[PDB]
């Protein structure tokens, strides 16, 4: 996050950073207490064995306990049709073999509805735990920033990617520049204000550096594959 | 004189700001500056007093809080030229030519771009030899302006993929910041120092392509076959300095002879006759 502030410890229970090697690699959202939504580019197979992974919630500042105090990952399931050249479909799904039950500061996000009709430049905000200006160090605070969403057709300009853009991929952020996340916000949490009630439609899959001009963010869609968590989720059952 | 110079050019209108119509018959003003400038067809309704227009923001703005008066005439088409130069300094640096456009047309601007001394529209050729995508072309800028920003940047899979600023056109940019051209509006008084260059065509020497000048049109000027010409007159102070007007001593200039009248002929006052006769004995000074 560039050109942000300091999250205040308000109600945004749905940011949930997972650790292994009691470091922090990458984070993820939750959508019902039974999964965690993350990116798929962390779950190759160098990163094997989920026995070796915890999850923490309700914890801003990264610094409450050590190999311990955790939600152990029981298994990890990816999208099958994940390319590793253009880095198309990076979504996976982690389980968690803790019942996970509703206390303070801990309310998950719905998945959107086909058929949002969502505005073309409609606000959204960001959060996670990335450097501050450049191939920085992990943030010890929270800290968020405004991003807006830019169209994709704009997005496949040839001065900004030269249609390097999936049609199950949207772009979002300034074109100008000083508001872009930088490495280490795997994940992250895009939600959006509408009929009193934030939805996720955002993943971060990779990205061209931060507070760069003509490189926008880039945040998945889930659109498309909102009905692949559900699948998976009565396949499960 | 004003009633001169109203009959000796085709008024078609005349009014100021500020000031009135009567007092300017007889008084003393301390300087008045001039200025003239054709009037396109186009932006005909853009001479308002005060308007968001491209003229009064890329030619000539008008002041309000002044006393300005605004002359509206016409000039015959019959031997006359138009002169169109342009005033910007480092836009005839790296080689200016002419607008080559067809008689009795005037060129107007709409888009005015200032920059600093340190400017170059030209990259330093021995970076843009790593590039494959996009390749901008480049040339040696001479000594004391720093060389076109831009750099090698990987997204997914492109190694040699160069990115430069103002893209595609400092008129339509996605980063004004980045780009060192930016828009300015013309004062008080002022010119404007350049147009904007279109950094893809440019580059020897750093030579900019001719078409690669944006930022303006053209338009004929002719109405009734007449050309419309501007004309603002701005007067400096009111009675005072030593700029008066002729328009109360000449008013009758003629004589009669038989009846009797007073007069002030040369500081000399009194009461006569007067009685026309030849007379051969005056010089150059009596």
């Amino acid at each position: 996050i560039v050109g942000g502030e300091s999250a205040l410890p308000g109600a945004w229970p749905w940011q949930v950073s997972l650790h292994v090697q009691n470091v922090h690699v990458c984070g993820g959202s939750i959508i019902t207490p039974e999964w965690i939504v993350t990116a798929a580019h962390c779950v190759e197979k160098p990163l094997n064995n989920p026995w070796h992974w915890t999850a923490f919630a309700g914890i801003l500042r990264q610094s409450f306990m050590f190999y311990g105090a955790g939600y152990q990952v029981e298994k990890v399931i990816s999208h099958p049709n994940y390319d590793s050249k253009t880095k198309n479909n990076d979504i996976a799904l982690m389980k968690l073999q803790k019942p996970l039950t509703f206390n303070d500061l801990v309310k998950p996000v719905c998945l959107p509805n086909p058929g949002m009709m969502l505005q073309p430049e409609q606000l959204c905000w960001i959060s996670g735990w990335g450097a501050t200006e450049e191939k920085g160090k992990t943030s010890e605070v929270l800290n968020a920033a405004k991003v807006l969403l830019i169209e994709t057709q704009r997005c496949n300009s040839r001065y900004v990617y030269d249609n390097l853009i999936t049609p199950a991929m949207i772009c979002a952020g300034f074109l100008q520049g000083n508001v872009d996340s930088c490495q280490g916000d795997s994940g992250g949490p895009l939600v959006t204000s509408k009929n009193n009630i934030w939805w996720l439609i955002g993943d971060t899959s990779w990205g061209s550096g931060c507070a760069k001009a003509y490189r926008p963010g880039v945040y998945g869609n889930v659109m498309v594959f909102t009905d692949w968590i559900y699948r998976q989720m009565r396949a499960d059952g | 004189n004003l009633s001169t110079l109203l009959r000796l050019v085709h008024v078609d209108s005349f009014s100021c700001n500020n000031l009135d119509k009567s007092k300017i018959f007889g008084s003393c003003f301390n300087s008045i500056t001039v200025d003239k400038f054709a009037i396109p067809n186009r932006r005909r309704d853009d001479l308002q007093l005060g308007s968001s227009g491209f003229l009064q923001s890329s030619n000539y703005k008008i002041d309000i809080s002044s006393s300005s008066c605004q002359l509206y005439y016409s000039l015959p088409l019959v031997n006359v030229t138009i002169n169109n130069f342009n005033p910007s300094s480092w836009n005839r640096r790296y080689g200016f030519g002419s607008f080559n456009l067809s008689s009795y047309d005037v060129v107007y601007s709409d888009h005015c771009f200032s920059v600093n001394s340190d400017f170059c529209p030209c990259a330093d050729p021995s970076v843009v030899n790593s590039c494959a995508k996009s390749k901008p072309p480049s040339a040696i800028c001479p000594a004391g302006t720093k060389y076109r920003h831009c750099d090698l940047d990987t997204t997914l899979y492109v190694k040699n993929w160069c990115r430069c600023s103002c893209l595609p056109d400092p008129i339509s940019t996605y980063s004004p910041n980045t780009c060192p051209q930016k828009k300015v509006v013309v004062g008080i008084g002022e010119h404007c120092p350049g147009l904007g260059i279109n950094e893809e065509k440019c580059g020897s020497s750093c030579f900019c392509s001719p078409d690669a000048f944006l930022g303006w049109s053209f338009d004929s000027c002719i109405s009734n076959n007449r050309c419309n010409i501007f004309s603002n007159f701005i007067f400096n102070g009111i009675n005072s300095g030593t700029t008066c007007s002729n328009d109360l001593l000449y008013s009758n200039t003629e004589i009669s002879t038989g009846v009797c009248v007073n007069y002030d002929l040369y500081g000399i006052t009194g009461q006569g006759i007067f009685k026309e006769v030849s007379a051969a004995y005056y010089n150059n000074w009596q």
